[PDB]
Parts: structure tokens; sequence; C-alpha cells
């Protein structure tokens, strides 16, 4: 199924973010 | 403390 | 994990627990990459100094867990393997170097809202993302100490820390195939990978396409969250044509 690989059905898919996601996003400075 | 499994799955 | 969180539900759907049989346990975490494919540590395998060597009959994966211990009844999906693949070069008799391995499933998994495969790094990917300092993400069931367990998922996001770093930080000699994370001393935040994580994904979101990437696998540590000390990973892109080439000859 890679092709839609990495795009979470209860995050990616619906725009919704982790808790956490953004900490990783800040870094990538 | 590992709950059974099916033993479909054995 | 050493000092993280539980996951949220579905934050981590390529999440794979490594199963034994029988005794009923938990060997270790592994990933799932498609329908039919799963990437793990060829150690959570093969280790013969510990006299550890798994076939395809002694296990089982399951797919789409949050509970370290109850069946989830209408959630996980278990499989069996149809066959294990461990590379060629792996070195267990001195450091671990290429420690991955592939295993593909009897059977084609279906996707859900819990069940939903990573990408594998590009060249453009691995080369943006790899740098000391970005924070990637690892996940397991592994010890909360190094010295109990989670009852859910734990997740903690982790520094890549630069290659110097890691190679004085210990004794073992440290190859192009593999990455170490975590925070410094200094740097005042804890976390680490811990017995019962190995085999497990460390991703990464990419911010141009902002999908997740696996760009390591939890390989080897001393001790767990010790100050100075790092998780070490195999670096998945290097391992990228072994990968391409077992999928392309075998399966798929
Ligand atoms: C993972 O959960 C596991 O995969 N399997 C169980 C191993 C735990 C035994 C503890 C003993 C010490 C030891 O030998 N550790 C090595 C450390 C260095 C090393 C020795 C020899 C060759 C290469 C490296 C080690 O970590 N491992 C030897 C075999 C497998 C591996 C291992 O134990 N992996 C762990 C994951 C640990 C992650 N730790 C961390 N991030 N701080």
């Amino acid at each position: 199924g890679e092709a839609d690989c990495g795009l979470r059905p209860l995050f990616e898919k619906k725009s919704l973010e982790d808790k956490t996601e953004r900490e990783l996003l800040e870094s990538y400075i | 403390d590992f709950e059974e499994i099916p033993e479909e799955y054995l | 994990i050493v000092e993280g969180s539980d996951a949220e539900i579905g934050m981590s759907p390529w999440q794979v627990m490594l199963f034994r049989k029988s005794p009923q346990e938990l060997l270790c975490g592994a990933s799932l990459i498609s329908d039919r494919w799963v990437l793990t540590a060829a150690h959570c395998l093969l280790y013969p100094p510990w006299d550890k060597n798994f076939t395809e009959n002694d296990l089982l994966v399951r797919i789409g867990k949050h509970s370290r211990t109850r069946y989830e009844r209408n959630i996980e999906k278990i499989s069996m393997l149809e066959k294990i693949y461990i590379h060629p070069r792996y070195n267990w008799r001195e450091n671990l170097d290429r420690d991955i391995a592939l295993m593909k499933l009897k059977k084609p998994v279906a996707f859900s809202d819990y069940i939903h495969p990573v990408c594998l790094p590009d060249r453009e990917t691995a080369a943006s993302l790899l740098q000391a300092g970005y924070k990637g993400r690892v996940t397991g069931w592994g010890n909360l100490k190094e010295t109990g367990q989670p009852s859910v998922l734990q997740v903690v996001n982790l520094p890549i820390v630069e290659r110097p770093v890691c190679k004085d930080s210990t004794r073992i000699r440290i190859t192009d195939n593999m990455f170490c994370a975590g925070y410094k001393p200094d740097e005042g935040k804890r976390g680490d990978a811990c017995e019962g994580d190995s085999g497990g994904p460390f991703v990464m979101k990419s911010p141009f396409n902002n999908r997740w990437y696996q760009m390591g696998i939890v390989s080897w540590g001393e001790g767990c969250d010790r100050d100075g000390k790092y998780g070490f990973y195999t670096h998945v892109f290097r391992l990228k044509k072994w990968i391409q080439k077992v999928i392309d000859q075998f399966g798929e």
C-alpha cells in the first residue's frame, strides 16, 4: 500500500495534528 | 500477563 | 521507551508487535511498509551469542495495536509470516552493522483507521531530514526504565546527534549503516528506546509533502536514558537498495 504511505487516517487524512508533531516540525528549522 | 490470543492464530 | 508518553489512538498505524507463539511474549517492535511486508531489526530474529534464531513458525505479527497485553478484539489483526529475509551482511559478531530484516506476511493485511503503512525515504528526503538537531519519533511497548512496562504504546521525540558525538560516547565501532539520537546531558530533556523497543521505527514527518517516513530502526544502546549515552538505529536509506531488491525479487 505504500502510495498512500505515511498519511494517517485519523490525522493527516482529516487534517488533524497529533499532540507533539509540531515539536518535530519546529526542529527542521 | 499477556491476554490469550485466538487459537485460530496459533 | 524511557520518558515518553502514551501514544494517541491511530498516531502510529504502521506500528507492529513481534509476538512469540509460546511462551506468548513480546519479542520486539516492527513496522508495516506495505500490505504484505514488515520491517524490523535482524537481531530480533537472529543473535547467536544469545542463542536467538527465530523461524517463521516461531512467530506472530500483531498490527493496529494500542494496548501492550489485551487481544484488541475488533481492532488488531494478527498475521503469520510467509518468509523471513535477513541482510546477507548483517554483523552480529562485532557491532550489529546492517541490523535489518524483512518479513513477508502469508496474506496481505487490510488497512483501517489503525493500520496504515509508513513511507521509505528517498535519496532527497534522507538528505534533507537526517540532520543533527532534527527530531524523529520512536515508539514501542518496551521498558519504561533501565532497571516497568507501559499499559499502552509509548512515544518519544528525540534529536539526531552529530556522528562524532555518537562515536565518542562509546567503545563500539560505529558504521555508516547507523546513526545515534537522544538529548545531550546539558540539553535537559531525556528519553530513549529501552528493552522491548528493538526493531521498532524511528520516523520523521516531511515538511515538504507532510508524509511520515521511517529513517531508522531501534537497534542497540548501553543502558537506557543514561547521561552521555545515545540510542543507535539502523540507517534505513543506506540499506534501501537491499530492501527494494528483496521486494522486487520475492513478493509485492
Ligand atoms: C532491544 O530491545 C533487543 O533488541 N534485544 C534484547 C537485548 C538486551 C540485552 C542487554 C545487554 C547489553 C548489550 O550487549 N547491549 C548491546 C550494546 C552494545 C553492543 C554489543 C555487541 C554488539 C553490538 C552492540 C545491544 O544493545 N544489543 C546487543 C544485541 C541486540 C542489542 C539490544 O539489546 N537491543 C535492544 C534495544 C536497546 C535500545 N537501547 C537504547 N536505545 N538505550
